């Protein structure tokens, strides 16, 4: 029920779809908060739009823990993942 | 699922599927509420009819694995600090003991 | 919320003070550098631990622990001599157990002297 | 509302209610829950416990476990898994505490032999034998004499010597003894069953009944085991008198405790309806007889198994005349000077068993003096309940009730019939008298299914439930009482650790006797109430 | 391992499991004509081994129960005539994706 | 009777225009209240004596044709009557 | 309140929910039936969980345990409408976080 | 004065992260404790060290990040019988409320072991001895012993001070106390 | 001071269900409802002191507060009573429960009536780990049953009978229960029965009216028979009858009414006063509250006067009023109400389990069928011009459709501004909340200006609904997974919603009479969710068929069929204008060599309708396809590509180049797998 070695990992690489979801939203509301971005952002504005743009940068600084049923955990950081 | 062809219409939807919310969210919502108390079922939180209704973060789907970010940071700084208070006032009480 | 160790390491002051005066000189470093609230501590904590000692030094708490090892304080005066009741008289043995009958003389003697190399 | 009664602390708790507390006001601590979790739900594992309790685990489990053994507050039973190795489940002590729950009227118990040493020095000597006997609770002369001084004539520094024996006072703990006696009767229905030397596989009555014979014949020397050991009675060493066997340690003898105070309420009822000389003669008469009847042992063997409608009776006349005849021999026929304080001429004044009438004894060999026995002590307990509820509630409620004895399942109008003053004042005392138990209540369709008011209302006694309810009473002080004894230590708990230990403030002062004799209050005030549940727990 | 021939009495039911060491195995003859295993419908089932078991927990990580499950006395497990807490590995072989496997317990 | 927490305006303004429906001093711009809060859809010889006289009351009254509401005045003054035991002595017509 | 007139808020049947679990938005629901729906936090006690008010507890007075927690204001109303009638749904509670 | 090995989770808001990490987690950690009393350990002086940084875990409904660690913070617990610095204060007779400056007022010595030959005299005398009266804001060396926390927050519905959650009792059981010219 | 101050952020682990002991309810309720119901009039409209409604225990409309937590309707969320109830009463909620909780016991020294080994031995099969729910009861059941073939208990040496729940479900008076000495097996010799000859013997010889007339009877248990009944229950069974025992709530005893709870006031909400001084009741309050009377009845009755014959009318009338009270069940079978009766039937009495029950009833409908705020409802109409994935929703609706908004850094320069418009124009905001959360500011007052010139960052306004927003959309009746669909929000004049029409075949809107129910969200996650999972495009093809459910229709087919069709051409000029209509500029594009040649020149509609797949260079769109549309004429099987056939034929194309046949639906018509759209996604 703790941390598994990043030597091995089950999982599948790509987006879980759901990735896109929270890692986008979370990202947004984050900006909403006034977090600093980590891209060039352009003339527009609003969270989600820039928070879009951060993801085509693949900048987000997080990683999504993932559950197995048995409790052992998982890690994998948006940089680790591929689109 | 368990042992046979169940389920589906409320009377065989006691089989496994243990939370007496949505047990009462379809059909005989009240002896089900009672004989539920009655028998005392320690029940749970689980599905989505049961998160809904007590309105906590969805189990499965967008909320199937927790977010987390990185603190970043080296354990270098992580290490105490002191002049040794302890240390150099620990061999008074050594002695005659 | 929750703790570990209540009773975890005594500590006085030595560096301390001067330890809020680093953070202290790392955070605004109070009016001084005239020429978050949290000064309130630090006149407080500045207030008295700067007073006493003058009615400073590093390497004393080394010398603190040369001779001092020798007698019975435990820790509980031989912490508490560091500021406290400079070493005089019956201020010593006030306090810890036998610092008079049992050893007396050069015990409590030495302490006058030896607090008069910080205090 | 505001806390003052405290339903909480009572209403709704029945039965291990007292014992939760009782442990407690011995122990509480960490002992407290085992016995409380145990009594709750009964039949539980050590392995078992901590999944519950959250009990220091495996410490203060075996700390206190074995702490109820040395008392004997357990009920105590291990055997081998259905796979190997072994298992140990567990019950508890009888009522347990029940033990200490008398203590000071066991040191009553003394009062018995209180004679052949009045007042003396021998007194705080028993004394001090038996409550050190009852803090542990098993204990030997080698191992009491051996903490005694051994510069005290052995055969009076501990005095009670011979007198170890007699009829209470101790019987080392054995198997079986502590052992759950439910089970253990179904111990003893193998070797029968598990007995059977392929002999006919037809009408298990014979393979019954035979191994019941077997099991009851078995059980007999089972229990009388216990009953009388000679290598305790007998021994006798070179230049010295007989003594006990000094070797095992014994324990409490709870019989004739039971028999000594039942005895005292006999003394007290029977005591009742006849005059201080013929009462007195009943009281003596009974010292000697109260040696050999069980009078709450016979039990046993009917706990434990289902009877049957007529077995039962095949229990019953066991009971019949068992203390009748063969005790019989230890029982009334002739005997002589008891004490006097009367004098002069004492046989026709012996004859003063014959005022003997009613409703009890006065049975004997036509021609020689005897009371009934076997027989008298059942049909007496039938009988025990009587005056119970008058200033209970109200002294109407008797002569219905008694009456409501008499006929059975009549109603109001052959009431108000037989009865007397108003309608006003029958419904009261019945209605405040059906507020609990008592009458119950009778009614029969009236043309119709079922309705509200059509039918009649009827009336019956129903003992079962009545001498089955006084426990509520148990529920009363017993319960509660015990608490404003403990919940006035934490009132002085500061001065009572001072106070102990100081033999200052007036106060203090004051608040000696308020909290002291207050305790005199509660204590006596509970063996009080004690004196009156001597009886429908058991019997 | 016996069979009945046309009736079951529930005598026979009251204690039918006398020895706990050994067991028995009940049938009709009417019962048993043609073996529902080789039917057609039922594909085939494999016991496995109780090392074999903890093995597949291994695998999955997975506690006991939270399984899918076979009622005890399921003919095709008497076929097998399983015992409790037995597991089998059952090969469905489906035009959809193609033959495969799954697991049951039987309950 | 309520008093805004800032601008301390003694008086309320209810805004019904957008349908938020709320309700806000023209000293502020700082709401008092959100969604207001809204609803939708025995036996005693007086007690009696009132249920009969309500009969007989409404009854014999618009007899007349005299409006309802009207009747409802005697009503209370019934009830009044009965207060004073002027009720008591004589006939009810 | 109800339809259109008086004035609006429309229907999120259950037929006409469930169709965003096939989509599985774990907030869509919060936001929609919580958030903008009955904006509510119960305060209750670890230790024998019931609803108290500000800093009761209540039955078991303290006016310590209390954990200050949001919760569709339906869901409370179900509870005491329940805790009316005899019954205990007890809320036992926990951590979100430290796993 | 001393050290103690605790353990909490804070809440970092988002616009930190620009600043330190752990700088940032200080920052809020003083602002939960820095003057403010932790209850049956005895007042927080302020964070010693830091330790076991963790990768933190949000929650769905915030998306501002949650860090629990623990760590060793300097708290005020120095010992029993002790004779510090300190004076007089709002006072009346039996007994003194002795404190030093800005710290706290909660340091109350009662009078038992205090010298039994004493006389009080309502005006800028607590008691004077067979050796005198002391005086307020000055240093004066005194004697502590016990301690005791309390909660007391029965907030009421109808209730809308006695907050001596952190207090300090002694005496005068020698010389030089009260006064430190009767010493030295 | 300063105590140090911790929370932690919790979440619900499962629910104990369990009764409340009889303390633990008056633990809870304030005051005893007691008194009777009246609603006290005098001086006032139901000033409640005390009784039913007490204004300590909760507040109905708004003008007072609670006592005990003022701050009235906002604040305060009730507050539990407690109803003294004269005698024990019985409880229907646990009735066909409590005739099993009775099942297994005797009625002579109450005692679990099965024992011994098997009484363990269930127990070992109930504690072992891998038990569950299903072996929960039916367990319970194996064991409960177990005890009714036991004639006879053990240590209490009685027989007993079964109970059946005496008369039918007419519940009028059928809540009484009834068991007996039972199985005579001719005539026998039983104790029970031989002393039951024994006793009516007398009471036959004194009123031989009645006895065999009416007999037969056998004997019920009641209420106040069963609570002792149940507190000899010895610990001990507990979970073996099927209740859990560790001293929280309070073995088998509560679960027959002793002190009835009062329901909190908000729960009891007192309708509008609604002029007048007669104020609308709520129900539940007057059935207690006659619960009340009943009981103060029969306890100042059964006290002093009344009889026994008087006296249980009364109290069953109670317990079929309890009864009544918590459900419906038994209604009124010519029973006939009490204390303010009618008696013209007024049909529905009921108010309780119903309101949790069906329909409208909460616990599906008004909880998690919650009616929710923030939407709007218009009717449809079609709008081509506007892309897919997003609706028209009109400005007059955005006037009042707000969204939440937390202004940072970047915003500022937008919603600084943005203020300066009001809520009277579109591009505009209403509703302003500062950093400072003291309650909010709507747009009502005045300023604005110096007010925009504070704007803390940490501040909060709720802006409008504006150019390309996150919303989402609905139709009535959910029919599958489409029912709600995300869209970029542009805003447009009139009044309606406006939808692309290829995104109809979901909703199977006929426009017409048809009502969408719009909806925007508010919190920002779910916004990122709904938009860039629940969207259209992402949506594009439904699940079940794995199928692009979204396409043309109607005319945009027959439309593509004229301009796909082979007969057609187009010149230099009308093709020109069309590729313009096609994307209605904004795009560079190419033009392929023309289809014909030195008789002047053209281009046929194959190749336009390419370009529509791929107009320019850099369109990475490079597709080949081919397939039967229908209306398909098979050649001479000769020809082996069906491609060249009488009608038309295969549609196939390469290289995004349009080779043959047109399209008519079918690629470009869902229908189908083999498609021109679903091949692009
Ligand atoms: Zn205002
Ligand atoms: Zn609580
Ligand atoms: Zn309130
Ligand atoms: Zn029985």
């Amino acid at each position: 029920e703790k941390a598994i070695p990043k030597d091995q990992r089950a999982t599948t690489p790509y987006m879980t779809k759901y990735e896109r979801a929270r890692i986008l939203g979370t990202r947004a509301l984050q900006i909403s908060m006034n977090a600093p971005v980590f891209v060039d952002l352009e003339g527009e504005t609003d969270p989600l739009r820039i928070a879009m743009k951060e993801l085509a940068e693949k900048k987000i600084p997080l990683v999504i823990r993932r559950y197995l049923p048995d409790g052992s955990f998982e890690d994998w950081s948006v940089e680790e993942l591929i689109v | 699922y368990k042992g046979e062809v169940l389920g589906i219409t409320r009377f065989g939807l006691s089989k496994m599927r243990d939370s007496v919310l949505q047990l009462a969210s379809f059909e005989k919502t009240t002896d089900h509420l009672f004989d539920a108390a009655f028998y005392m079922k320690k029940d749970a939180v689980e599905g989505v009819s049961e998160c809904i209704i007590l309105g906590q973060t969805m189990s499965i789907g967008t909320g199937s694995f927790k977010v987390v970010k990185g603190t970043n940071i080296s354990e270098k700084d992580l290490v105490p600090k002191r002049c040794l208070f302890e240390s150099l006032s620990n061999e008074a009480a050594l002695k005659a003991n | 919320m929750k703790v570990l160790e209540e009773r975890n390491a005594f500590l006085s002051d030595y560096e301390v003070l001067k330890f809020l005066t680093d953070l202290e000189k790392k955070h605004l470093w109070d009016q001084k550098s005239l020429a978050p609230e949290l000064q309130g501590i630090t006149r407080n904590v500045v207030n008295y631990l700067s007073i006493n000692k003058n009615f400073m030094s590093d390497e004393s708490f080394a010398e603190l622990m040369t001779k001092l090892n020798s007698f019975k304080l435990f820790k509980a005066e031989k912490l508490q001599i560091v500021n406290q009741l400079p070493a005089n008289m019956v201020h010593l043995y006030s306090i810890v157990e036998e610092c008079d009958a049992r050893f007396d003389e050069k015990t409590i003697e030495e302490m006058l002297e030896i607090i008069s190399g910080y205090a | 509302v505001m806390t003052i009664s405290s339903l909480e602390q009572r209403t709704l708790n029945p039965d291990l209610f007292l014992y939760k507390e009782l442990v407690k006001a011995h122990l509480g601590e960490r002992a407290a829950s085992v016995i409380g979790m145990l009594v709750a739900l009964g039949r539980l594992s050590v392995r078992e416990l901590v999944e519950k309790i959250d009990g220091m685990d495996v410490d203060s489990v075996k700390t206190t476990l074995v702490s109820l053994t040395q008392l004997r507050c357990v009920k105590y039973l291990q055997e081998t898994a259905i796979s190997g190795k072994k298992t140990t489940y567990y019950y508890y002590n009888e009522e347990g505490i029940h033990i200490l729950l008398y203590s000071g009227l066991i040191i009553d118990e003394i009062i018995t032999q209180m004679r052949v040493n009045d007042e003396e020095e021998h007194k705080q000597l028993v004394a001090e034998i038996v409550q050190n006997v009852i803090s542990l609770g098993s204990l030997t002369v080698e191992d009491y004499l051996s903490s005694v001084t051994s510069d005290s004539m052995k055969y009076t520094i501990s005095s009670l010597f011979v007198q170890l024996c007699e009829m209470g006072y101790l019987i080392q703990i054995s198997k079986l003894h502590y052992t759950p006696i439910e089970d253990l009767w179904q111990f003893l229905y193998e070797k029968h069953y598990k007995n059977i030397p392929r002999n006919s596989p037809l009408s298990d009555l014979k393979k019954r009944s035979q191994a019941k014979m077997n099991a009851k014949t078995d059980f007999a020397k089972i229990i009388n085991k216990p009953n009388e050991l000679s290598q305790i009675l007998t021994v006798d060493p070179k230049t010295s008198l007989r003594i006990v066997k000094p070797t095992v340690s014994l324990t409490i003898n709870l019989d004739r405790f039971m028999k000594g105070r039942r005895s005292k309420q006999l003394i007290n009822l029977a005591k009742t309806r006849v005059g201080s000389v013929t009462a007195q003669v009943y009281k003596i008469a009974l010292r000697l007889t109260e040696q050999k009847s069980p009078k709450i042992r016979d039990p046993l063997t009917q706990t434990g198994l289902l009877q049957d409608l007529e077995e039962a009776k095949s229990f019953q006349d066991e009971a019949e005349l068992v203390e009748e005849k063969t005790p019989g021999l230890t029982f009334n026929a002739i005997d002589l000077a008891r004490h006097l304080p009367s004098a002069s001429l004492i046989n026709s004044h012996l004859k003063i068993l014959a005022s003997s009438n009613f409703p009890f004894l006065n049975e004997t060999k036509p021609g020689v003096y005897y009371v009934p026995y076997s027989k008298l002590m059942p049909v007496l307990k039938s009988s025990v309940y009587e005056y119970v509820i008058a200033s209970t509630l109200g002294p109407s409620a008797m002569r219905l009730s008694r009456c409501i004895r008499d006929n059975k399942l009549v109603s109001e109008k052959i009431i108000n019939s037989t009865a007397l003053m108003k309608e006003k004042d029958i419904r009261s005392t019945l209605a405040s008298l059906i507020r609990y138990n008592s009458v119950e209540i009778q009614e029969v369709p009236r043309t119709a299914d079922r309705s509200a008011s059509r039918a009649v209302f009827l009336f019956r006694c129903k003992e079962t439930h009545s001498y089955n309810f006084m426990r509520q009473n148990l529920e009363w002080n017993m319960a509660n009482l015990l608490f404003k004894k403990e919940k006035l230590k934490q009132e002085n708990s500061t001065l009572l650790k001072k106070a102990n230990r100081d033999d200052l403030l007036p106060s203090e002062l004051n608040q000696l006797k308020m909290v002291n004799e207050r305790e005199l209050n509660v204590f006596a005030r509970l063996s009080r109430l004690l004196s009156l549940w001597e009886v429908f727990q058991m019997a | 391992i016996f069979v009945y021939q046309n009736n079951i009495t529930p005598s026979a039911m009251k204690l039918v499991p006398s020895i706990p060491p050994a067991t028995i195995e009940t049938f009709n003859e009417a019962a048993l004509v043609v073996n529902i295993t080789h039917h057609e419908l039922v594909p085939k089932h494999i016991r496995l081994s109780s090392d074999e078991k903890r093995e597949l927990l291994k695998r999955y990580r997975l506690k006991e129960s939270q399984l899918p499950r076979i009622q005890r006395a399921d003919p095709v497990a008497l076929y097998l005539g399983l015992k409790r807490g037995e597991v089998v590995k059952i090969i469905r072989k489906s035009e959809t994706s193609g033959r495969y496997a799954s697991y049951r317990i039987c309950m | 009777m309520p008093v805004c927490k800032n601008c301390h305006g003694t008086e309320f303004e209810r805004d019904l225009s957008n349908a938020n429906n709320d309700l806000v001093c023209k000293a502020c711009g700082v709401v008092s209240e959100d969604n207001p809060i809204v609803s939708e859809v025995a036996l005693e010889s007086r007690e009696a004596t009132l249920n009969n006289a309500r009969r007989k009351l409404r009854a014999v009254s618009y007899a007349l044709h005299i409006p309802e509401y009207i009747t409802d005045a005697a009503f209370q003054w019934y009830k009044l009557a009965l207060a004073n035991n002027f009720v008591q002595g004589r006939r009810s017509q | 309140t109800e339809g259109r007139s008086r004035d609006g808020g429309l229907r999120l049947g259950e037929m006409e929910r469930d169709c965003v679990i096939a989509y599985g938005a774990s907030q869509l629901l919060l936001e929609r039936l919580m958030i903008s729906s009955d904006a509510f936090e119960v305060d209750v006690c670890d230790k024998c969980g019931l609803m108290g008010y500000s800093g009761w507890c209540t039955t078991c007075k303290s006016a310590e345990n209390i954990i200050k927690m949001t919760i569709p204001y339906a869901a409370k109303l179900l509870f005491q409408e329940l805790l009316s009638m005899n019954i205990a749904p007890r809320l036992r509670l926990e951590d979100i976080f430290q796993q | 004065f001393i050290l103690s090995k605790i353990a909490d989770l804070v809440r970092i808001p988002p616009d930190q992260f620009h600043r330190d990490t752990i700088s940032a987690i200080t920052h809020q950690l003083n602002n939960k404790f820095a003057n403010k009393i932790i209850p049956n350990v005895g007042l927080c002086i302020t964070i010693y060290d830091l330790l076991t940084v963790e990768e933190g875990q949000l929650k769905p409904g915030d998306g501002s990040s949650y860090i629990n660690v623990t760590f060793r913070a300097v708290v005020f617990k120095p010992f029993l019988g002790e004779i510090v610095t300190g004076w007089i204060s709002k006072c009346t007779a039996e007994g003194i409320k002795v404190s030093l400056l800005g710290i706290f007022d909660d340091i109350f010595i009662p009078q038992n072991m205090l010298f039994e030959g004493c006389y009080y005299t309502p005006e800028e005398s607590a008691w004077i001895w067979p050796k005198l009266y002391f005086d307020v804001n000055e240093k004066i060396r005194f004697r502590i012993e016990r301690e005791v926390f309390v909660d007391v927050k029965p907030k009421s519905p109808k209730e809308r001070e006695k907050p001596p959650a952190y207090a300090l009792l002694g005496s005068c059981q020698t010389d030089g106390m009260g006064l430190v010219s009767w010493w030295e | 001071k300063e105590v140090v101050v911790s929370e932690t952020p919790k979440r619900i682990k499962g629910l104990e269900f369990s009764a409340l002991s009889a303390a633990d309810i008056v633990a809870q309720s304030e005051v005893e409802v007691s008194t009777r119901d009246l609603f006290d009039l005098e001086k006032d409209r139901a000033p409640k002191a005390n009784g039913a409604l007490d204004p300590k225990m909760g507040v109905s409309s708004s003008s007072l507060e609670c006592a005990t937590c003022h701050g009235n309707l906002a604040s305060c969320h009730g507050h539990f009573g407690h109803l003294k109830l004269a005698l024990p009463v019985f409880h229907i909620g646990y009735f066909k429960a409590t005739i099993q909780i009775l099942q297994g016991i005797c009625k002579n020294c109450s005692a679990i009536l099965l024992s011994e080994t098997d009484k363990r031995q269930f127990l070992h099969e109930l504690r072992r780990p891998g038990v569950d729910n299903l072996r929960r009861m039916g367990i319970l059941k194996k064991i409960l049953d177990q005890c009714k073939k036991q004639r006879r208990c053990l240590h209490c040496g009685a027989l007993n009978g079964v109970v059946k729940k005496a008369a039918a479900g007419a519940g009028s008076a059928a809540l009484k229960i009834i068991h007996d000495t039972f199985r005579w097996v001719g005539k026998k010799s039983a104790p029970e029965k031989d002393i039951w000859v024994g006793e009516w013997k007398e009471v036959l010889a004194h009123n031989p009216e009645l006895e065999r007339y009416v007999k037969r009877c056998m004997d019920d248990l009641n209420p106040l028979k069963t609570l002792n009944l149940f507190k000899q229950i010895k610990s001990a069974d507990c979970e073996l009858l099927g209740i859990d025992a560790t001293v929280p709530s309070g073995r088998p005893e509560t679960y027959i009414w002793r002190y009835l709870p009062a329901p909190p006031v908000c729960i009891r909400p007192s309708v509008m006063m609604q002029d007048s001084p007669a104020s609308n009741e709520d129900d539940l309050t007057v059935k207690l509250t006659e619960i009340v009377w009943t009981s103060s009845l029969i306890k100042a009755g059964l006290d002093k006067g009344i009889s026994i014959n008087n006296m249980m009318e009364h109290w069953d009338y109670l317990q079929l009023t309890v009864a009544m009270y918590i459900n419906s069940d038994s209604v009124n079978p010519a029973m006939l109400p009490g204390s303010s009766n009618g008696g013209g039937k007024v049909k529905p009495i009921r108010g309780f389990c119903q309101r949790l029950k069906g329909k409208q009833g909460r616990f599906r409908g008004n909880l998690s069928g919650k009616r929710v705020d923030f939407s709007g409802r218009t009717v449809i109409s079609p709008d081509p011009n506007l892309s897919i994935d997003e609706v028209a929703v009109p400005d007059r609706v955005a006037k009042v459709l707000t969204y939440p908004e937390k202004v940072t850094r970047y915003n500022r320069h937008k919603l600084q501004e943005l203020i300066v418009n009001g809520p009277n124009v579109h591009p505009g905001a209403n509703y302003l909340l500062k950093r400072n959360e003291d309650a909010r500011r709507n747009l009502r007052y005045g300023d604005r200006m110096k007010l925009a010139k504070n704007l803390q960052i940490g501040d909060v306004v709720e802006r409008h609904l504006e150019d390309g927003d996150v919303v989402l959309f609905n139709r009535q009746p959910s029919l599958h997974r489409l029912s709600i669909l995300s869209h970029y929000a542009k805003i447009r004049p009139w009044r309606t919603f406006r939808l692309n029409e290829c995104v109809c075949t979901p909703y199977n809107a006929d426009f017409d009479g048809d009502e969408m129910n719009l909806h925007v969200p508010q919190t920002e996650e779910a916004r990122a969710e709904a938009i860039n999972l629940m969207g259209v495009k992402n949506n594009l093809l439904t699940p079940k068929s794995g199928e692009p459910i979204i396409a043309a229709t109607q005319d945009f087919i027959t439309g593509s069929y004229l301009i796909s069709h082979k007969d057609s051409f187009y010149d230099r000029a009308t093709l020109t204008q069309l590729l313009s209509m096609m994307s209605d500029g904004i795009e560079h594009f190419d033009i392929p060599p023309p289809a014909i040649m030195k008789p002047y020149y053209l281009w046929t509609g194959k190749q336009v309708f390419s370009l529509l797949i791929k107009p320019n260079h850099n369109s990475p769109v490079v597709i080949n396809l081919d397939a039967k549309n229908k209306v398909f004429v098979p050649p001479k099987s000769k020809s082996l590509p069906n491609e060249m056939s009488q009608n038309d034929g295969f549609v196939i194309i390469r290289g995004s180049q349009i080779l043959s046949g047109v399209m008519d639906k079918s690629v470009l018509g869902d229908g189908k797998k083999h498609s021109v759209f679903y091949t692009i996604l």
